[PDB]
């Protein structure tokens, strides 16, 4: 539950801008929060992570 | 041409490691924790030394 691929389509919104500095309530994928984004050069991230 | 066939196996059971993550993301290293005294203590304070 809360990550994955398999979404539930009854409410619905439109994908929003990863607007980085202020503080969000964030739906990410199924995942959910509260928090404050900074963009970052990673290199860590292979092809399933 | 001196070459040989091999091919290891060994049996699986569910069990507990200390994985130790590198810089990059990579397991460098690992202790089961049910395997010596070294490894008791080893995976209780939670460190490689
Ligand atoms: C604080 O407010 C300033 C200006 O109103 C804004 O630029 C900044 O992103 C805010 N920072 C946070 C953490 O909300
Ligand atoms: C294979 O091993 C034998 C061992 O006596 C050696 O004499 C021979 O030169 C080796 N041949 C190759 C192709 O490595």
């Amino acid at each position: 539950i809360n990550s994955g691929t398999t979404c539930s389509n009854d409410l619905l919104y439109s994908n929003t801008e990863v607007s980085t500095g202020v503080c969000v309530n964030y739906d990410l994928y199924g995942i959910t929060g509260q928090g404050i984004f900074k963009e970052v050069s990673a290199a860590y991230y292979n092809n399933w992570q | 041409d001196n070459e040989t066939l091999e091919y290891w196996v060994t049996p699986l059971s569910r069990r507990q490691y200390l994985l130790n993550f590198d810089e990059h993301g990579v397991i460098t290293n690992a202790v089961d924790c049910s395997s010596s005294f070294l490894s008791e203590i080893q995976c209780k304070t939670q460190s490689f030394a």
